[PDB]
Formats: structure tokens, C-alpha cells, sequence
């Protein structure tokens, strides 16, 4: 059961990894289009 | 009147006229080309210059090259004889037959005819698919999208509806308009063969746009299709079903030119105008004046990257009366059709069901199956959390009901289920649940139908 | 100033050119220094040119000349064993002008011909080259060479009293070669690899995407296919080369052998390199040059395989050209135009009835290399939407030493039903049922392993342990194939089904024994199992004998009870 | 000829010339500065103006400031006497010795010599490290990256290979080119001392680029190193081993300027050109014409943020013939070298092993160890799930084998293992497994070698 | 507010409506103003702004939107009309984010002004729980009032 | 806001030789909220020792930006020139930020994360820097800023 | 480096300090440079960069930061001063992530440069174990040195 929270925890952080950082290469690209224009 | 190119950047060409400027939307013809090259006026830049968008490649254009104004936009050669023919995105023959002999020549943007009535969609369209007809009924005048993703058989469903759809005893004749956008040569050959072999072609107009056809021709494809549908419905009094695959591919082309047009991009790189262009297509549906005919749409919306929140599929939802959402996860479990029973909705479902339409218990059965399937799906999560043996007896029944719903109700061995057949399967699977747990079926229906 | 021009300015990678009044949009232009460029922008007072190389070799005032071509290719004897680049030229001419070829007349004076008709044969390289009337040319053969030896430039025939025909012909790589019709996917492209041929079939003239992260074995699937697939000719566009992947193929492949004949594989191959020092233009055109050469060989009545290393790098080269042309960037800064183009490429794939009857085909296998595991744009996303087949090399399957490392849960073929009848009629009546049964096995294993990940394996019933036992044998004895073994490097169709029936027969017997209370531990150590494990290494049907060896052994387990 | 600055924005300076424009890539010199300030021409803007990139800070520049054109870019003072010297990223002495006396002066971009043959990498390079020589053999002409992360001893491995590498009985002489990029003063002093003390310096050319050296000098460092390697290999017929640490640091500098150059950024903020610049470095390896010499690369690729999917390390994989991937998790378990046995591959391994190269059983042993170690590592997960006592006897053996592989095969007490020594350890640990469980070793090898 | 109508008209539609709404409350009536929706009104306004070359910000929306949208909702309220008597305009505005993102335009700026939010929940709907209002994510500022 | 109003009514500096005052500033509030705050200060007699600044939602955005500066200047004056212990209550800083953010776009700046002004932290610093003991050590300026979580 | 001070001054503060530090080591003194902290210096620099419209990256920080921060720490070291004699500048830099995340700016880039890290552990502190330095998470790449 603390197996659940365990490896499955790795789960939430590859998940979370994936995008507050991915979602950001992006708010900033679009800036970048007419941010650059 | 004639003009001269003053600038060329990819699909965007500027053209200066010394006399008479062509109005926005006019089709201009480039002189000196082996194949016809159309330029559609998009803007008046000032100084007698207009900005245009090419309908084919601009390689080989030179500054100073001559251009004539045709005096009108692009158009549909409208006739009842459109039925039985296969055409390109622009309405040119693909079936080795002669060009259409027009009864009328109609503009294609939606301005022609002013066909729609201010009346609500109503009455049945029998698709011949149980998961649509029984649980998410398509109604005449409705826009009911197929919501899917890459790899899923959305086009097989679209083709099957095209073969099977009818308007059961209607005094009005029925027709199909099938438009495909950005498809491969293999897919085009397949669609053609299917319409010809089945004899579905007799009551259909088919428009096929290939992946390598000009991007502008793809943009015009849905407009040719909707104009033909409105003509048949309004001037011939027909119930017309329009099937458009894939709206996402249409969007990829429209998006492709927005950059060449000088716009600042919006979210996800899309055109800032995404929703007001898409509105020009979803606005074109409903009962037509006279109430003899109607235009119904079944647009296919594939999720790019399977993301139903992508701006394209997300903005399409508002244009529909019924939505059928397909899911890769479900397809990978071998459940076909791969319809997500908790994300498919009928906006106008209540207008096409009940006594005198389907059967009096239809809403109650639909509500109970939806509720039980949703609970059963959540319990699949709970089983994973606690283990199968730790589930209560009551929850185990709901868990099992979800499998029964998928195995017996969703799955059809290709097979035309009447609404009576579909309600019968529904009641049969419902028996798996405790009668005391049928919260959404009034006792009157349990006694009469259980 | 119609055919030539003079550089106005250069810097920031675009050359602005005065003149070139007759240049076409997207035409190759030539600078005096010898560099090439592409006409991108046609304006009222200049042409903007993308330079396919270093722009310091270009100065204001430099002369620029038209080539007249989006591009072209030479198509005749001398193509085989040849190594070219993005725009066909020895790794400069294209086809040897000195080499003599034995031309054999296959038409007499007075015959009426049409584009695609075969007038002669040349044993340039066994292969037998088929000389055809260029597309768009018909009439009556008024003059034709006798059986002798001639160079390419020589005229072998005249039609309609004067069009002159040679052994070669030119064609715009950008324009797909004409054909009467494209046929429906019917015949499988026999790979010899069990997982592919069985579960994720490729049809002759099918488009099947190869996608996955860097170092998952994408290229290797392609190379094994070429060494052993049932295509007569291979067109390898070894793009995305770097560090030394160029020299890695430069003097290496010239030694790789044709398992079928024991001669160099290059003897039936055409290489199209796409190195980093090459302009984005050339790499962009490389798939079009290759596909045209591919379509050319299928026109002869050959089944050719087009292997595209990769389209991710081609879309990056195209994005570089587009951004330099100031086209509006979209998602990941890619131009809007890419999806329609990429689709148009894959559409040129297919098995056809060539001009003048006869059947040929071009099967495409494209590599997918996302920026990094993201598996979005460019490559993957757009590709997986076109292609009918996807073989997912799985890094986790590879680390686990399961070869081929193809994920039987994430891979798919839309051609399974399209090719099933070829297998049923020519190989085995139970091909489709067998692969469906194995896939259901693998599907069940996947579900079981997910649960075991939660509640552990101790609660597992004997029935579930048996399914994992057989599922494991499928993965190790079938899915996994050794590309380095002299035998298992290629698995003939006949061998693929025979191994499948040994595994499926062991499954039925396993489930049957359990149902009769035979300990799974007794089945797990069954002597035949070790033989089933080495079956992929046997080059003789001694493999189907294992079925009877399996049955009797289970009987010896029905005996002991 | 002289020009005048017309604009300055950070590293980008525009310069107008009244007579003679300097060609792209020419080095220009800013007048009126205390320290030499180079401007490299990048573009011709039109109107006699060029756009340039500064090699040092632009603070204190004024519009109108004078600039001269040097008439050329920058290059390598090539000579066999490069061996035994320590230089900067630009090839200037760091060892207090005189500047190189060139035999030839070579451009450094890769255009000079055209040295490579169209032949496959082959024959053994003895690194003296068992985990490379035995299981992932380095071959002459190959590109075999060390794949690591921050905190791991990748540089210790790189330095050890530099000290130990040889080409066992070859008729050709052997040389090392060691290039370090963006290193600290402490690291530079350490590398210098190591080469000098061991006498490794006698057969090596060393290029050291410091963190505070100009970013442009860092970009040029790998090009100076590869040009020296190609010269020694092609003109002197040597087998040359090039060690480049760290490619990720090279990338951080190249990325740093992409912004100043006006490009729209790509994923993760990187330059859009990441893969076609990196290709200019990984393309430069293989057998050279004549087949007397060769250029081999061992690039170090540290994972930024330990992410092997970051675009830099991810694009580097294709440039290699052998990859050694180091893992922080493994290092934290005290297993050194911290090589991930299920993520290290020989792209070209099969070309450097077997009878007449290593030994006939090498592939079988490598396959069996890899399979057993991967199973053993998964079983560490299963132990955590079920408990040690619930593991089967067979699984317990595989669990134990993973520890044995790490303790005895991966771990070396610094020590030059011959391939024979490495295969012996491999067979010794394999004995822990049931003989009946050696699926990947043919019976012929078991009888002969077990 | 149809798609064939200029961005201008749809932009002015909420102002024409609110004025008519204020007119009826002046009589001493309690009127409800239902705005389908402001997401589409902000898209029509962004089209007009971009055509006027005003500097795009977040999601390319003009800077001016937040103050304007607030000014609209400020015209809501129960008043003591000219010449005594009480009337009121209650506003119910629809929120349609570009797609689930629930950021800009619509949602973000709106949820900051409005005092009440009734969150229809697609999961509550699929579960056949009607009204499909999420009793955990919805809020009002008036319970004690 | 109930907590903020309660502190405004109740706060004191228990036996201090110095007089005590409150500065209460509200930003972007409704007419109903403004009427409520007024009534509360007047009824309780809290108004006798307080200066109150009220900025409405429909007041100019620039007036909202100036509100906290009027409030802090009054506090510093009372504390330094009159030797008072002054408590400044600012609600809501998030609403102040929505207005400052609203103009950053009209000012031509490239936006920072979440659409905010790039200068978010150096404008906000001009407000949080203004607190502490004043010269003479007879008075002081204390701040209780309200920070509502946008979207929690 | 107070909050009322421009981002510019705080940015330059480490450079002014290091120069003064290098000045004293030139005399033949061993000086310690203690930098409270670089997280705040990178926030002041991000403010200046965003105002200059430089392209934001991870956490909206400019691309230029990693090379700069490294260049700073590179000026640390024990040297043989001009005219012989030995002196040194030892740097101890404080790390303050936005909040426990311990990513960017500060920590991430710093822990990659520095040779030593003394991890104060809040759990070690709560347990009253002083100094609260975690002997399991701290490291000195100088032990052998
Ligand atoms: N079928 C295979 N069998 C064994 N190893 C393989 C196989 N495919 C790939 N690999 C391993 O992966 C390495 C990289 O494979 P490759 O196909 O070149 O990568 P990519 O997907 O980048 O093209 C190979 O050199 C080999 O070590």
C-alpha cells in the first residue's frame, strides 16, 4: 500500500515533469511569434 | 480588367490594377500558365493593389505577370444531376464523366439562397448504427460531430452512414453529400470504389480533395459541399445529410496560410480567426424555408495528438446537435465502435425520442445505462486501487455492467439495429443490476418493460 | 537578364538577385562560385534565393544563372551500384557516358508505342534494365537499333518519325511519375520477421511509418528489410547522418552482402545521402529524387522498397528554408505547408499496373525522430496520421533484450486484412487467425502485468501463470529476432507460420494440461520448450516436427498425471 | 579596407564599408580598443552594410567607430609537433612553450583534406577498461559517446582512456587528441598535471577551453581538435582517438549566441539549427583514405538535469558506434563505473568482435550478461513488491546475478583488463545462473568455455 | 450574434442589451441579462484590435479588455430608480475558454469580477447528476446576505 | 476582508507612549462593498483614528495604482512627522496587480510568465519596501496586505 | 542589496564584491566572499532582461544566465599574486529556490559549478541537531584535494 504512493509517486512527478516545464517552452513560443514580428 | 503581379511570397500574391479593382473574394486568373491558376482576392492594400491567395503553386510567377479579374468568386454548377457524380474539391469531374450542366450557378460562401428557416431541428434520420439511432439519435437539421483520433476507424463510420442513412416514413427525397479533405490517393480510390459498388452513389454527390491538391482547393471543398446540400434541400425540398471528413485537416490547411497572410498567431500556432472561419461552416445547417427539406451535418473532428482540448476540436463542439467521441484507449481494449459512452452527448436528443417517435421508456433507459456505465468505469479504477476481492457485491454488479455494456451494447457485429432492438439489449443488460438500484427508471417503466 | 542575374546583396543567408526575369518559383539557380540556390521569393525588382551552402562564397555583383529545373534525374542504365546525393551525382555527371551496355531490341520497326512501352532490354546489372518510351511519347517506331553495345547518349530508336529515344530519360523529381491506376493493398511485403509479417503486416506499395526515440533500432529494421525483404530494388535515403554516419555508410555498405544472392547489396541499391553540410534544399528534395527513382524501377515491373532515414530531419531542413523566406511560423515554428506536402509524398507509394500493363510497386518505410521522446511535431505526429503501418521500437523492450524490440501493444497495421488472403492462399490457411490469437495472448499478458505491478504475482492462479509462460515464449521465441545470426537474420514466410503453429500448439496443450490439473511447473520445465526457444536458429523444417514432439511430451505428462 | 559601426546591439554589430565589402566569415578588427576585438561577418544586409558577431564584449563601442577587414576568417598550425603540447581552444600555447611551427595551415570547419574513405569502421582500440573493451568494444573509426550526468566521474573515465588507449598488434602509430570545453581553472590545472606526470602528453595534443574564455573560442575548440586528428590520421597515417568533453557545454555556448543571432528558438530554448551544427562534428569520424589511419571519437554527453531526452544528448546518439550511459541512481548505489548495462549499446560492436578480433564467444557472453542483468534489475522491483522470501529460487539467482554483475564486472579497482580477462569474469558470474537458463549461449560455447 | 456579423456589432451587443436592461429596471422591474457569450465577444474585439494594429499581449488579446469587461459587469445591480421605486439588472454570463484551458479571455477575467459561479461539470453530467453543478467548485458571495 | 475590517476596528499598541492610527485602503471594490466599509467605520467609531481610501472597480485603473501610494504616504507622514504607530491595511494586492498588468500591455512591453508585466517584482518592491520603524523611533509603519491566490 | 534598489545594482553587487575580494587577495590575504544571495540576483537580472524584451526561457529566465553565473564562480581561487606571494578568494553562496522546488534559478545552475554544498536540513533543525547539515546530502569535491 505505501508501494501505491511509492513507485506510483514516481508516477505523478514524470507526469508533472512533462508539462509546468513543457507548458512553459510554449507561453513563451507564441510570445516569441509577435513577440519577434 | 487586367492587373500585374507586384509581389509573390509563397501562396500570397499582390496584384496591382490600373482600372477597376476586383472586390474581396473575386477569383482572378493568372495569364501565361500551363494549368489554370486562380488567385482569390483577400484584401485591398491601398494604392490600387490587392492582396490575394493562390489556389495552386506559385513557382514560375514573375513580377509584372498579367492577371485578369473573372468578375466573381469561385462557384457551384448546381443541378439535381450532381447526384451520382464524383468531383474534386472544386467540383471538377473525377469519374471520367463530363462537367456538370448547371441549372443555376451559385456562389459558395453561404450568401446564396438564404435557405434556413428559424425553426428547430426535428424528426429522425436512421443511420443504421445502433449507438447513434438508439442512444444518440441524429435529427434532421442537426450538427452531430464524430469525435475521434488518429488510428481510429472514424472514416469507416462516416462511409457506413453514407451507405445506410435514410429518413423513414418522410414525403421528401433523401440525398447524401460526402466531402473528404486532404486524403491520400489510396483513400480516394477506396471511397470511389465503395460508392460505385454499393449503389450509394445514386443518391450522393461526392467531393474528394487530395493531400497534394492546392491548399485553397481544400478550403473551398466544404463550401462546395454545403452549397450543393443547401441547393438540394431548398430548391428541391430534400433532406440532405452532409458528411465532412476531416475538419482537423481542413484546419491544418487554413492554419498553413494564416502565416503567409501576415497575421499574429494565436494559441498553438493557429490562425487568430479560427472560430469565426469555422463558424461559417457550422452555421450552415438546419431546417430550410418551406420545411420540406433540411441540411444535417456529420463533421469528423480528429483530436490532433489525441488532445480534445486542441482549439480545433474544442471550438467545433458548439456547432453540433449530437457528438460521438471515439477514444484510443477504448479502441485498444478491442471495444468497437470505440465510442466513449461518458463523452458522447445529444444536444437535441430529447426532441427525437419518446412516445410517437421511439418509445416512452427511451429517456429512462438511456439515463440508467449512462449512469451505470459511468459508475462501472470508475469502479475499474477502484478495483485497481483495492483489488477485485475487496469490492462490495453491489459495486461488483456495476463493474460487471460496464463490461456487459461494452461487450453487448457498444459492440455490434455489423448489423442494423432498430431502436426496439437497441432498447431490448439495453433492458437485457440492465437486468444485471439490482432492481433496487435503478434510480433513474420510474416504477411504471420497470413494471411494463423490465 | 531573363536567363541570368547579378547578386544585389548577401548576408543573413538570403541572396537578393537582380534579373532572372524568367526564373520559376522554386527553381535551382547557380552561382559563379559553383554553389546552387533555390528561387524562393519572386518580387517585382528582385529574386530572393536560399543558398545551399556557405554564403561567404557569394559576393555582390556575382553572376547567377537559371538551371530551368525545379530539378531533374537521369533514368537509365548505370543507376545500380551507384552512390549519389540529394540531387543525383557521384558521391558532375549521373550516368556513365563511356560505359557500354548490351542493348537487346524488343520491338520492330512499324510497331505502335505509348509512354511506358518496353522497346529494349539491358543486362546492366542482373537486374535486367527495361528501356521504356518516356511518358508523353507515342506513335510509330520508325527506327530502332539492333542488338549491340552503346553508350547512354546514343539514339536507340525514333518514334513518330522523329522523337529520338535513348536508353535513359530525365524526370522532375518534384513530379510523381505517371501511371494508369493505383491498385488496392493485396500482397504482403514478406519481411521474414515474424512479428512484422504476422502482427503488423506491410503491403507491397504500403506506407508504414517507423517511429521512436533516437537509438531504438529504427534504421536497423530498414537495413534488415533491404538485406532480406521481397523487393528486387532498394532506395535508401540515408538522411539524418552526423558525426560519422556518412563515412559509416561510405565504405561499409559497399561490403554488405545480398543474403539472397551473396553479392553486394549495393548491386541492387541506390544511396541518397543527407549530411549536415548540405543545404536544407537538397535534403528537402532527397525524398522526391528517391521516390521518383523508386517509381522508375516499379515501372519496369519491380517491387522496390523506399527507406527514408529520416523525415524529421527533412522537416527541420524545410523549416530552416521557410523561416529564411520569412513564412509565418506555427506550432514548433514549422510552416503551415508541411502536412499537405508530407502526405503528398506518401501518396506516391503503391502497387500499380504500370504503363503497358505489368505490375510493380513502391513500399515506403519512413524513420520517425521526434525532437526527443515528445513524439509530437514535426515527424511522428503528421506521419503516423498518413502511414498505414507503425513498428514501435521500444527502448524498454531493448533494455530487456527482447528482439526485435517491437512493442506488440503499441504497433499497428491497417493492412492486416489487405494481405491476409495472400498468406492464406500462398503460405497458410490459418495465418490471420494465428496472428490474432498471438496478439490476444500479448494483449492479455499486458493486462496481467499491470495488475501484478499492483497486487504482486503470488495470488496468480495456474491459468494466469500459464498465459504469462506462453506469452513470454511468444516474446522470446517469436517477436525477438537476431539480425546478427546468419539464419535468423531473415525468416522466410514458410518458417514464420511454422514457428507460430509450434507456439500456438504449445499454448493449446498448455491450457489443456492445466485444465486437467497438470502442474504448470511441470509444463514450464518441459524438454521441448528449450527446443522451441532455439527454433528461430533452425534453417530446416525440423521446426514443424516440434508439434508432434510437443504432443507426445504432454502425453508423457498426461501419463505421470 | 576600413568601415564604420552603424549599429550595436549586444553581440551583434552592423558595419558599413564605402569600398570593398568583407565576405561572410571574414574577421574584422575594431580600432581604438585596449584588447583585440574581433567581429565575424555573418551577413550582407544590402547598402554596403554587413552584419557581424563580436568575439568579445561590445561595451564602449560608439557609432562611427572604425573597423578594418583582416582579409580572412580564422585556422590550425598543423604539424606532427602538435603532439606533446597543451593549447587553448584556439590553438595558442598554454604550456609556456613557443607557438606551433606549422607544416601546413588548415581551415578548421571540416572542408580541408577531404580525408574520409567510404569504408566501415573496423579493428580494435584497447581502452584498458573492461566494461568497454570486453562488452562494448571501441572500433577504429567509430563514434562511441560516454553518456553521463552532473556529479558523475565521466571526466575521470575520459582522462583514463587518454592515458591508456592503444591499437594492439597495428603497423600505424597512435595518437590522442583531448579537447575540454568550458572547464574551471582547477580542472584545467588538473588535466595539465595529469598529462605531464603520466607521460601521456608525449602522444597527445591537448586543447583546453575555460569557462571564462570567449564563447566563440569554445565553439572553435572541437573544430581545432578534429582538424588536428584528421591531419595526423590522413597526412601521417595515424590511428587517432579524439576525446571531447563536454558536448553539452559546447551546446550551452552555441545556444547562448543563437538568441543574439536573431533566430526563433526551438524546443527547450535551443537553437533551431541544433542538429545540423552538431552534425558537422559527428560527421567527422571514420577510416581515412589509404586505410593506414582513422579518426575515432569519444564525445561526452552529460544529460542536463539528468534528462537523456533533452535535445542535445538525444541528437548525439546517432553520431556514435558505441555508447556508454552513466546513471546517477547506479552511482548512488556505489556501483562504479556507473554504467547502465541496459542502456549502453554497440552501434558498431559486431564489427569489432568475434574470432580473429576478440574471441568467438564474445557476442553470446555479452548477450547473456545483458539479458541476465536486465532481468535481475527488474527483480529488484519484484522483491520490493512481494518481499525477498516470496521470490522463486530461479528469480533469486537472477536477483543475485545483478549484484554479482555490479560488484565484479562493472566495478574495477583501476586496472587494465584485457578482453580475455573481461570474458573470464563474465563466465565466472554466469556460473551463478542455472546452465538450463542460458538461452542466449549456444551449447557449443557452453561446452568449450563454461 | 452570428458569425457573419462584424466583430463590431457583437462587441456592442452586450452594451445594447445592458442599456435595454437598465431601461426596464428604471420602470421598477427586475430584469435578467443573459450573455451567451463573452468569450466570443472578446474574440470579436481582438479581431478589431489586431486590425487596428494595437499591440497584442497574452493570447494576442489587447491590453484594454480587463477594464472594459469589468465596466460592463459594474452596470449590474439593484437600484433606487430616478423618482424612487426599486429595480434591478442581474447578469448571468456564459464562459467559453478556447478549450478546457479555462484561462483567457473569457473565464480568467470574468471569474475575477462576478460574485457567483455555477460550474457545470461534464463528469457530473456523464454520471447523470442534474443539474450538473459541481457543489465543490462553485461559489457565491451572498450566503449571509 | 472581514478579518481586515476587524483588525482595523480592534488594533492598538498596549502600554506605548505614541498615538496609534489606521490607514485602510481598498482597491477595485464594488459599490456595495464601498458602502459597507464606510458604514462600518462610521458606526463603530473606528473612523476617529483612521484614514480610509476607497477605490472602486469602475474608477480609473491609474487611480487604483495610485491608491496604495496615497495610503503609504499618509502612514509615513503620521508616523514620522507626528510620531505615530500606524497600521496600514491594503486589500487586495492581487486586484492592484490586475490593473497594473492591464496597462503593461498598452505600454508596449513583452509579457512575462502568466501574462504579467515583466516589472512585476520591482513595482511591487516599491510598496513592500515602505514599512518599518521611522527615524526617531517614536513611530513606525506596519503593513497587513491582503494577497488572494488568483484561481487559488 | 535591498528591494528599493534597482535590479542593476544588485546584479553588479557580486562583481563589485569579487573585485574587492580579488584586491585583498592580491595583498597576500585569504578573503572569504559570502553571497547572500544569487537567487535574488538572478531575479533582479530576469527583471532587467524582460524589460529589455530578451526571450524568456525556463521560469522566464534569459538564456544568458548560466555562462554568467559560472564566470562569477570562476574568479574564485588561491593564486600566486603579481610579484609572487599567495592569496585567495573563497566563495560561499546562498541558495534560495522559489520554494523548496530547488530548481531554477539559484540552486540548479549553482550546484553544477560549486565544488562544495552544505545542505541545511529543516528536519535536522526541527530535531535540534546542530549544525543542521545533512551528512547524507552534502558533498565536497575537495575531500581528496
Ligand atoms: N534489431 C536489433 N537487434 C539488436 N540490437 C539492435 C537492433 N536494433 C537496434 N539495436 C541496437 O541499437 C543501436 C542503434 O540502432 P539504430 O537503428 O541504428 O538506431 P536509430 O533508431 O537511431 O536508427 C544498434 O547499433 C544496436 O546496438
Amino acid at each position: 500500500i505505501p508501494g501505491i504512493r511509492a513507485q506510483i509517486r514516481f508516477i505523478q512527478q514524470v507526469l508533472e515533469q512533462r508539462e509546468r516545464e513543457d507548458t512553459f517552452r510554449l507561453k513563451r513560443i507564441k510570445g516569441k511569434i509577435e513577440a519577434r514580428e | 480588367e487586367y492587373t500585374g503581379i507586384t509581389y509573390i511570397s509563397g501562396p500570397l500574391l499582390f496584384v496591382e490594377n490600373a482600372k477597376d479593382l476586383a472586390y474581396g473574394a473575386i477569383v482572378d486568373i493568372k495569364d501565361g500558365t500551363g494549368r489554370v491558376r486562380g488567385g482569390q482576392v483577400i484584401e485591398v492594400s491601398e494604392e490600387y493593389a490587392v492582396i490575394q491567395v493562390f489556389e495552386e503553386t506559385t513557382g514560375l510567377d514573375l513580377a509584372t505577370t498579367s492577371v485578369s479579374l473573372v468578375e466573381d468568386v469561385a462557384r457551384l454548377g448546381v443541378s439535381k444531376e450532381m447526384l451520382g457524380r464524383r468531383f474534386n474539391g472544386i467540383g471538377k469531374p473525377i469519374d471520367g464523366l463530363p462537367p456538370i450542366t448547371p441549372e443555376k450557378r451559385l456562389p459558395i460562401t453561404g450568401l446564396p439562397l438564404n435557405p434556413v428557416a428559424r425553426r428547430k431541428p426535428e424528426q429522425f434520420i436512421q443511420t443504421g448504427i445502433s449507438t447513434i439511432d438508439v442512444m444518440n439519435t441524429l435529427v434532421r437539421g442537426q450538427k452531430l460531430p464524430i469525435f475521434s483520433g488518429s488510428g481510429l476507424p472514424a472514416n469507416e463510420i462516416a462511409a457506413q452512414i453514407a451507405r445506410q442513412a435514410t429518413v423513414r416514413p418522410k414525403e421528401e427525397p433523401f440525398a447524401v453529400v460526402f466531402a473528404a479533405m486532404g486524403i491520400t490517393q489510396r483513400e480516394l480510390s477506396y471511397f470511389i470504389q465503395e460508392f460505385e459498388r454499393t449503389g450509394a452513389l445514386s443518391r450522393s454527390v461526392l467531393f474528394l480533395n487530395k493531400a497534394d491538391d492546392p491548399t485553397i482547393e481544400r478550403i473551398l471543398t466544404p463550401r462546395m459541399a454545403l452549397t450543393v446540400a443547401e441547393y438540394l434541400a431548398f430548391e428541391h425540398d430534400y433532406h440532405v445529410l452532409v458528411i465532412l471528413t476531416d475538419m482537423t485537416n481542413y484546419c491544418e490547411a487554413l492554419r498553413e496560410i494564416g502565416a503567409a497572410r501576415e497575421e499574429i498567431p494565436g494559441r498553438r500556432g493557429y490562425p487568430g480567426y479560427m472560430y469565426t472561419d469555422l463558424a461559417t461552416i457550422y452555421e450552415r445547417a438546419g431546417v430550410v424555408e418551406g420545411k420540406k427539406g433540411s441540411v444535417t451535418q456529420i463533421p469528423i473532428l480528429s483530436m490532433p495528438d489525441d488532445d480534445r482540448t486542441h482549439p480545433i476540436p474544442d471550438l467545433t463542439g458548439y456547432i453540433t446537435e449530437g457528438q460521438i467521441q471515439l477514444s484510443r484507449e477504448l479502441h485498444r481494449k478491442g471495444i468497437y465502435p470505440p465510442i466513449d459512452p461518458l463523452p458522447s452527448l445529444s444536444r437535441l436528443m430529447n426532441n427525437g425520442v419518446g412516445k410517437g417517435k421511439t418509445r416512452e421508456d427511451h429517456k429512462q433507459v438511456s439515463d440508467q445505462l449512462y449512469s451505470a456505465y459511468a459508475n462501472g468505469v470508475d469502479i475499474r479504477k477502484l478495483v485497481a486501487i483495492i483489488g477485485e476481492d475487496a469490492l462490495t457485491e453491489n459495486d461488483r454488479r456495476y463493474l460487471q455492467f460496464a463490461d456487459a455494456f461494452e461487450r453487448f451494447f457498444i459492440n455490434q457485429g455489423q448489423q442494423n439495429r432498430s431502436i426496439e432492438e437497441s432498447l431490448q439489449i439495453a433492458w437485457a443488460l440492465l437486468s444485471m443490476l439490482p432492481q433496487g438500484e435503478l434510480k433513474r427508471i420510474s416504477k411504471d417503466h420497470i413494471g411494463k418493460y423490465y | 537578364m531573363i536567363q541570368g542575374v547579378i547578386q544585389k546583396i548577401a548576408g543573413p543567408a538570403v541572396i537578393a538577385k537582380g534579373m532572372l526575369g524568367a526564373r520559376m518559383y522554386d527553381i535551382c539557380k547557380v552561382g559563379e562560385e559553383g554553389l546552387v540556390g533555390e528561387i524562393i521569393r519572386l518580387d517585382g525588382d528582385t529574386a530572393f534565393v536560399q543558398v545551399y551552402e556557405d554564403t561567404s562564397g557569394l559576393k555582390v555583383g556575382e553572376p547567377v544563372v537559371s538551371t530551368g529545373l525545379p530539378l531533374a534525374v537521369e533514368l537509365g542504365p548505370g543507376m545500380l551500384n551507384g552512390i549519389y546525393d540529394g540531387i543525383q551525382r557521384p558521391l558532375v555527371h549521373a550516368l556513365d557516358r563511356e560505359k557500354k551496355w548490351a542493348w537487346t531490341p524488343m520491338v520492330k520497326p512499324g510497331d505502335e508505342v505509348r509512354g511506358g512501352m518496353v522497346l529494349g532490354t539491358v543486362p546492366e546489372f542482373g537486374f535486367t534494365h527495361k528501356i521504356l518510351v518516356p511518358p508523353d511519347v507515342r506513335g510509330r517506331v520508325k527506327e530502332v537499333k539492333p542488338a549491340g553495345e552503346y553508350t547512354v547518349e546514343e539514339p536507340v530508336v525514333v518514334l513518330e518519325d522523329g522523337t529520338e529515344l535513348k536508353m535513359y530519360h530525365t524526370w522532375p523529381v518534384r513530379r510523381a511519375r505517371p501511371v494508369q491506376r493505383k491498385l488496392d493493398p493485396n500482397t504482403p511485403f514478406l519481411t521474414g520477421m515474424r512479428i512484422l509479417d504476422v502482427l503488423f503486416p506491410v503491403a507491397m506499395g504500403g506506407t508504414a511509418a517507423i517511429p521512436g526515440p533516437f537509438g531504438s533500432g529504427k534504421t536497423v529494421t530498414q537495413q534488415s528489410l533491404a538485406k532480406w525483404s521481397n523487393a528486387d530494388v532498394v532506395v535508401y535515403v540515408g538522411c539524418g547522418e552526423r558525426g560519422n554516419e556518412m563515412t559509416d555508410v561510405l565504405v561499409e555498405f559497399p561490403e554488405l552482402t545480398d543474403p539472397k544472392t551473396g553479392g553486394p547489396l549495393m548491386h541492387r541499391t541506390v544511396l541518397i545521402a543527407n549530411t549536415s553540410n548540405m543545404p536544407v534544399a537538397a535534403r528537402e528534395a532527397s525524398i522526391y529524387v528517391g521516390v521518383t527513382i523508386a517509381e522508375y524501377f516499379r515501372d519496369q515491373g519491380f517491387s522496390v522498397a523506399l527507406m527514408a532515414d529520416s523525415t524529421s530531419r527533412w522537416a527541420e531542413a524545410l523549416r530552416e528554408i521557410s523561416s529564411r523566406l520569412e513564412e509565418m511560423p506555427a506550432e514548433e515554428g514549422y510552416p503551415p505547408y508541411l502536412a499537405a506536402r508530407l502526405a503528398a509524398f506518401y501518396e506516391r507509394a503503391g502497387k500499380v499496373i504500370t504503363l503497358g500493363g505489368e505490375e510493380g510497386a513502391v513500399t515506403i518505410v519512413g524513420a520517425v525522430s521526434p525532437p526527443g521522446g515528445d513524439m509530437s511535431e514535426p515527424v511522428t505526429q503528421s506521419t503516423l496520421r498518413i502511414v498505414g503501418a507503425f513498428w514501435r521500437l521500444d527502448a524498454s523492450l531493448a533494455f530487456r533484450r527482447h528482439f526485435p524490440a517491437i512493442n506488440w501493444n503499441g504497433s499497428y497495421s491497417l493492412f492486416t486484412s489487405a494481405l491476409d488472403p495472400w498468406y492464406r492462399e500462398n503460405v497458410a490457411e490459418d495465418y490471420p487467425e494465428l496472428r490474432d490469437a498471438i496478439s490476444e495472448l500479448l494483449q492479455r499478458e499486458a493486462g496481467l502485468q499491470e495488475i501484478v505491478q499492483l497486487v504482486g504475482p503470488d495470488a496468480l492462479q495456474d491459468a494466469e501463470r500459464l498465459v504469462i509462460e506462453v506469452g513470454r515464449i511468444i516474446r522470446e521465441d517469436f517477436l525477438q529476432q537476431n539480425a546478427y545470426h546468419e539464419v535468423d537474420a531473415y525468416c522466410s514466410m514458410k518458417k514464420a507460420y511454422g514457428i507460430m503453429k509450434m507456439i500456438l500448439a504449445f499454448y493449446k496443450e498448455a491450457e489443456a494440461a492445466i485444465k486437467r490439473g497438470v502442474s504448470i511447473d511441470e509444463i514450464l520445465q518441459l524438454p521441448v520448450l528449450e527446443r522451441i526457444g532455439r527454433a528461430r536458429y533452425v534453417s530446416e523444417e525440423e521446426f514443424p516436427a516440434y508439434f508432434e514432439e510437443a504432443m507426445k511430451e504432454i502425453q508423457g505428462a498426461f501419463k505421470a498425471l
